[PDB]
RNA sequence: UUCAAA
RNA sequence: GGCUAAUCCCCCAUGUGGACCCGCCCCUUGGGGUGUGUCCAAAGGGCUUUGCCCGCUUCCGGAUGGGCCCGCGUCCCAUCAGCUAGUUGGUGGGGUAAUGGCCCACCAAGGCGACGACGGGUAGCCGGUCUGAGAGGAUGGCCGGCCACAGGGGCACUGAGACACGGGCCCCACUCCUACGGGAGGCAGCAGUUAGGAAUCUUCCGCAAUGGGCGCAAGCCUGACGGAGCGACGCCGCUUGGAGGAAGAAGCCCUUCGGGGUGUAAACUCCUGAACCCGGGACGAAACCCCCGACGAGGGGACUGACGGUACCGGGGUAAUAGCGCCGGCCAACUCCGUGCCAGCAGCCGCGGUAAUACGGAGGGCGCGAGCGUUACCCGGAUUCACUGGGCGUAAAGGGCGUGUAGGCGGCCUGGGGCGUCCCAUGUGAAAGACCACGGCUCAACCGUGGGGGAGCGUGGGAUACGCUCAGGCUAGACG
């Protein structure tokens, strides 16, 4: 462009869209279940991936991803929210934190168990 | 119209030496005698004189080149591989006299003009003074 | 509860009250004073302004009016009683006029 | 707590024998001394031509385990030579040695330097007079670094020092064996070092 | 009313003060019309507490109320002493 | 000192008024290029003295009306209604850019 | 038909 | 309803002096001075007692603080283009410390806008902070400066000052006593409670220090403040040992069953002693006061520590917590087993359908270490809004084509001005911060002292090439 024209018209800025609107961009955000059905991936994967529409604090109705190879989660059960996109299903954009509120932690996880939630076990 | 003449002038010279040519004529305008007096004393170009060609003032002005080389290509070197025009109109470019650009180096120039006359960086540096940065040269 | 910062409150009151009488006092003689000079009655004229002057000018020696308030407050009536009496007038009393 | 584990293990990830047993390391059997490929069952296999990164990954992590610092604490130092003025590469190298820690292996009251730190967290050991158990602190150009009197007569600092005796030492540092005095004169250049280092790398590891 | 006073620019446990003019309304530490020395109640350092004595001397010439320590500490530095 | 500046009486519609345009060139803070930029006090004229296409100069004077905080000091050139034209016409500009249109 | 795989 | 004191209120007087009208000078917006006329003062209290002290009154000036005004700079939406009757200006007037449509009466048509008015949305601004090669972007908690508000909405009173957070009145919502007629109340002060939330503290000690209020002083009040307490939330320092030690225990894992790993690692030998115990134990605090002197300089002496019996010092003295992430490529680090497009992983490219260095476990390895990861957000990389520093024939991108309004941009020569531009001098740029050098805590973090810069703007003086403008001339552009 021109000078004058950037004078006139001038340069425009980029605003940045959120990929996680849960809210506040809060890190993390609870809501309670409802539905906890399992779903099938995408092209090019196949499995029963578990999800589970949340009712969150901030109003909204998203669905999360449960991590971990077991879950014990059920109708009204809360727990937390934390925002990951889950590649294959789409739709789904945050993850339930384990280990926190109705979510127990895996067990017997060994390896990477920070995440998962699970206590070290105790090693005799 | 003839939209920016130094501009043209800086111009015609690049073109000119692309080609290789002897010379090369210009409008006659002083503030343009005075921008060859520069390139003149820096050797840059042989020189130029105040020819009048069809009975309009010019000026003509002798370039310079290097020497002939080895290989594929013996094309001479350019002594003027690069003359860029700074301060044009819509958009002047002044600059206070600490802010007086270090062209590559010190091996090129920059002929800018200011109050005292048009001097080179380092002359108007020297007089210890700014202006309107004309443009460069290396 | 209670604060013996009422004692201000209770204070302002008693003070509140001190003014405004002073205050309607001056406003009243000055009114009553434009009145007669704004009737050629030089007489009273002046006795009744150099009476409120007096007023203003004492109101003003503690914290009712206070400097400049007082000032114009006299400057707004001497001048309104000395141009007032062009019908005839003639400062007689002299009163807070130089004649 | 500095590390705190296999050392002579290190040595020999390296490729480099690190000294960082002092005697033993220096007499045959440093572990580097017949077993210089890398530890664990992968060891002896071929090795694939390390990456750029790779490199410079080590020629740091050889640099650091020579001094036996923190990443915490050598990032700092680092940070603090590249702003410091000129050569940072150097001044880098002369600060690490500045440290007491150091100075007191480099004087030798102690063989390697985790005893050299041993012995300053311990109060083991005087500045100008005055004890100092702060491994990290910084020795300056004159101060003098003595053994604490209430010290002297300790088992290990007798043959230690005695062992000096005639074993000379940097064109920085002065020894004084008899009461156990020693001084800091000059800040090492990088000539006055033998470093197995590649100090430019490590430059260029932060410069990432 | 204008007042010649400490503001404790030290640390915890470690208190260093500047001896400052300054209407008294103003917080402790905050902005003061100039600072005419510093006391350093720990003497850590050889030079433990100086003052502009000629500052001082000014400031009290028109109003400037030293509170009792700011005096105390004017004082044994002769802002006083009248030979 | 005060603000004393330059400009031109493009309005005598009002009483002991007058709108003086001042303009005030400079390198633009991003891209140099120097610009044009303008702004219009309203002077005070006592005696209704100086009349439209007028330069004056105004001066920083105390307040006399809600937006008019400057007298006429003094006249310098006189009645060059050629300034108050691009003015005017600008203003008459603006007749378009509207709802409907309107006219070049 | 789908997903790979040289 | 009645009685009463004062530094409470009032009248008269004296008046250095100050206030007002008019006239006249000098100044120049309402500044200063004059000459007639007029107007205005004041408590008293304490004594080491006709002498001092704490006060009082009218002035002038100083110092500090504050009103008001002006130039310039300060977010998004043009799918907000017209906006405006106290509106714009006038003449009187009210109000105030003071200018002003600040409010009122009457008069005049005016004021603002594409250089973005008006409407809508978002937001306390700044010193600075983070980031960046810089330009720039993102921020404004803590500390310091302005501002605004004190349940919501209005008011004025007192007063040097307020339109008052812990003052007053009224209206609305809510809470609590009520004899149901009425009343009382505002933690966005320190703590604390509850609610909302992913989340943010003790209903602590003290007035010793600094600071503020009142007081002649003693002294009183001070959740300002100085300290503790809880929280890996952050920064800095520090320990969980050091030196020996097998051609290399066992157990684990691998194996072409030769052998290889964990491993100098451990066991074990000696060595130093975090913890803990004993004893000593402070800086921060010397003034106010009292005495000598003179209630002055100057000298002398007495009080006074929350932190804290803590820090630190001396002596004694036990070997005395490690985890978390990751290892297909980017990307530093590989193998065995179990799984069989299942279970699961996944920042991007991608892995798993019977041999998986990618899933889960194990041995081993890499990274960092009282932390290590994950999520959210900001800058960078991103010359990916390109001013520095991009593009548009076919990648995204030339308006279908003109005419011409505003605007941007203008050939050769000479003069004047000096707006842009440039130069010198000077004022300012608070403190903190950043940078440099010293110095104090054993280092460091932290803190102290000093110093050098700096954009921007103000003022005085100067330059005139280029741009601008004024005034002439030209013919090479353009038109005839
Ligand atoms: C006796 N109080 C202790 C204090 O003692 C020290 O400072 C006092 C200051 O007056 C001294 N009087 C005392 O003599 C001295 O020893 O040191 C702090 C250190 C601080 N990081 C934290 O640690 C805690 C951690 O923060 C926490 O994470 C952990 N779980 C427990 C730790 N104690 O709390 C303790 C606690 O407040
Ligand atoms: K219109
Ligand atoms: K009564
Ligand atoms: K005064
Ligand atoms: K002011
Ligand atoms: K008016
Ligand atoms: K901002
Ligand atoms: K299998
Ligand atoms: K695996
Ligand atoms: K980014
Ligand atoms: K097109
Ligand atoms: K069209
Ligand atoms: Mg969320
Ligand atoms: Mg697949
Ligand atoms: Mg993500
Ligand atoms: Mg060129
Ligand atoms: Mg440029
Ligand atoms: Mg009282
Ligand atoms: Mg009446
Ligand atoms: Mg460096
Ligand atoms: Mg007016
Ligand atoms: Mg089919
Ligand atoms: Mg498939
Ligand atoms: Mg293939
Ligand atoms: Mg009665
Ligand atoms: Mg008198
Ligand atoms: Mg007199
Ligand atoms: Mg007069
Ligand atoms: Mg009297
Ligand atoms: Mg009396
Ligand atoms: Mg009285
Ligand atoms: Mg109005
Ligand atoms: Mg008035
Ligand atoms: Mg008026
Ligand atoms: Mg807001
Ligand atoms: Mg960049
Ligand atoms: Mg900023
Ligand atoms: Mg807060
Ligand atoms: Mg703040
Ligand atoms: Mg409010
Ligand atoms: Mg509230
Ligand atoms: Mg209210
Ligand atoms: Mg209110
Ligand atoms: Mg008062
Ligand atoms: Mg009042
Ligand atoms: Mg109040
Ligand atoms: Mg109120
Ligand atoms: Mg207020
Ligand atoms: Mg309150
Ligand atoms: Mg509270
Ligand atoms: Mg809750
Ligand atoms: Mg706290
Ligand atoms: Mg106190
Ligand atoms: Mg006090
Ligand atoms: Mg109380
Ligand atoms: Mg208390
Ligand atoms: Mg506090
Ligand atoms: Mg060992
Ligand atoms: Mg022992
Ligand atoms: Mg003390
Ligand atoms: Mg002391
Ligand atoms: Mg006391
Ligand atoms: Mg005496
Ligand atoms: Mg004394
Ligand atoms: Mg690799
Ligand atoms: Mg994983
Ligand atoms: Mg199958
Ligand atoms: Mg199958
Ligand atoms: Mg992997
Ligand atoms: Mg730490
Ligand atoms: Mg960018
Ligand atoms: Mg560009
Ligand atoms: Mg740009
Ligand atoms: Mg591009
Ligand atoms: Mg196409
Ligand atoms: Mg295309
Ligand atoms: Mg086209
Ligand atoms: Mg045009
Ligand atoms: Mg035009
Ligand atoms: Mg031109
Ligand atoms: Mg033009
Ligand atoms: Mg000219
Ligand atoms: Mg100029
Ligand atoms: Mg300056
Ligand atoms: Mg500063
Ligand atoms: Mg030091
Ligand atoms: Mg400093
Ligand atoms: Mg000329
Ligand atoms: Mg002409
Ligand atoms: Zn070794």
């Amino acid at each position: 462009p021109t000078i004058n024209q950037l004078v006139r018209k001038g340069r425009e800025k980029v605003r940045k869209k959120s990929k996680v609107p849960a809210l506040k961009g809060a890190p993390f955000r609870r809501g309670v279940c409802t539905v906890v059905r399992t779903v099938t991936p995408k092209k090019p994967n196949s499995a029963l991936r578990k999800v589970a529409k949340v009712r969150l604090t901030s109003g909204y109705e998203v669905t999360a991803y449960i991590p971990g190879e077991g879950h014990n989660l059920q109708e009204h059960s809360v727990v937390l929210i934390r925002g990951g996109r889950v590649k294959d299903l789409p739709g789904v954009r945050y993850h339930i934190v384990r280990g926190v509120y109705d979510a127990a932690g895996v067990k017997d996880r060994k390896k990477s168990r920070s995440k998962y939630g699970t206590k070290k076990p105790k090693e005799a | 119209m003839l939209t920016d003449p130094i501009a043209d002038m800086l111009t015609r010279i690049r073109n000119a030496t692309r080609v290789y040519k002897e010379s090369t004529d210009v409008p006659a305008s002083r503030f343009k005698e005075e921008i060859l007096r520069i390139l003149a004393r820096e050797g840059f170009i042989k020189g130029y004189e105040r020819v009048d060609v069809d009975g309009k003032p010019y000026l003509r002005v002798y370039l310079k080149y290097g020497p002939r080389r080895q290989g594929p290509d013996p094309r001479p070197e350019q002594v003027i591989h690069h003359i860029r025009r700074i301060s044009k109109p819509g958009r002047r470019v002044y600059v206070g006299v600490k802010e007086i650009p270090r062209v590559r180096r010190g091996l090129g120039i920059a002929i800018l003009s200011t109050s005292k006359g048009v001097l080179t960086d380092r002359e108007a540096r020297k007089l210890g003074v700014g202006g309107e940065l004309i443009c460069e040269v290396w | 509860r209670n604060l013996s910062a009422l004692k201000r409150h209770r204070q302002s009151l008693k003070r509140r009250l001190r003014n405004k009488a002073k205050k309607s006092a001056i406003k009243t003689l000055s009114k009553k004073a434009v009145q007669l000079a704004q009737e050629g009655k030089a007489e009273e004229a002046l006795k009744i302004m150099r009476k409120a002057e007096s007023l203003i000018d004492k109101a003003a020696k503690g914290s009712t009016l206070h400097k400049n308030a007082a000032a114009r407050r006299k400057s707004r009536l001497m001048r309104k009683v000395r141009q007032l009496l062009e019908a005839a007038g003639a400062p007689l009393i002299g009163g807070g006029l130089s004649a | 707590g500095r590390y705190i584990g296999p050392v002579c293990r290190l040595c020999r990830r390296e490729g480099v024998k690190l000294y960082l047993k002092g005697e033993r390391c220096y007499s045959p059997k440093c572990a580097m001394e017949r077993r210089p490929y890398p530890p664990g069952q992968h060891g002896q296999k071929r090795a694939r031509r390390p990456s750029d990164y790779a490199v410079r990954l080590r020629e740091k992590q050889k640099l650091r385990r020579i001094y036996g610092i923190s990443e915490r604490q050598f990032r700092n130092l680092f940070e603090e030579a590249s702003k410091k003025k000129g050569v940072t590469g150097s001044v880098f190298l002369g600060l690490l040695e500045s440290r007491l820690d150091n100075v007191v292996y480099r004087l030798g009251f102690a063989v390697s330097r985790r005893q050299a730190r041993q012995l300053v967290r311990h109060g083991h050991i005087t500045v100008n007079g005055r004890r100092v158990d702060l491994p990290s602190y910084r020795v300056r150009p004159g101060d003098e670094i003595a053994v604490a009197e209430k010290s002297r007569n300790l088992e290990l600092i007798r043959q230690n020092l005695e062992a000096m005796k005639g074993r000379k030492v940097g064109p920085w540092l002065s020894l004084d064996v008899e009461g156990m005095k020693g001084k800091f004169l000059r800040l090492p250049d990088r000539e006055d070092l033998a470093l197995p280092v590649n100090e430019q790398l490590v430059i260029e590891f932060y410069s990432r | 009313m204008v007042k010649i006073r400490l503001a404790r620019f030290g640390s915890k446990h470690n208190p260093h003060y500047r001896i400052v003019v300054t209407d008294a309304r103003r917080k402790r530490d905050g902005k003061y019309i100039e600072k005419i020395g510093y006391y350093d109640p720990r003497k850590t350092t050889p030079d433990w507490l100086k003052v502009d004595v000629e500052r001082a001397r000014y400031w009290l010439s028109v109003g400037a109320q030293p509170t009792d320590t700011a005096r105390r500490l004017l004082r044994q530095a002769g802002v006083f002493r009248q030979e | 000192p005060k603000k004393v500046l330059t400009g031109v009486v493009v309005s005598d519609k009002m009483q002991k008024t007058v709108t003086v345009l001042v303009e005030r060139q400079f390198p633009h803070p991003l891209y140099g290029k120097v610009i044009k930029r303008s702004k219009k006090y309203l002077a005070h004229d006592p005696e209704e003295k100086y009349k439209l296409g007028d330069v004056v100069e105004i001066i920083e004077s105390r307040p006399i009306s809600k937006r008019k905080r400057f007298r006429v000091l003094r006249l310098v050139e006189s009645g060059r209604m050629d300034l108050v034209e691009k003015y005017l016409i600008r203003r008459q500009n603006y007749q378009s850019l509207s709802k409907r249109g309107g006219k070049a």
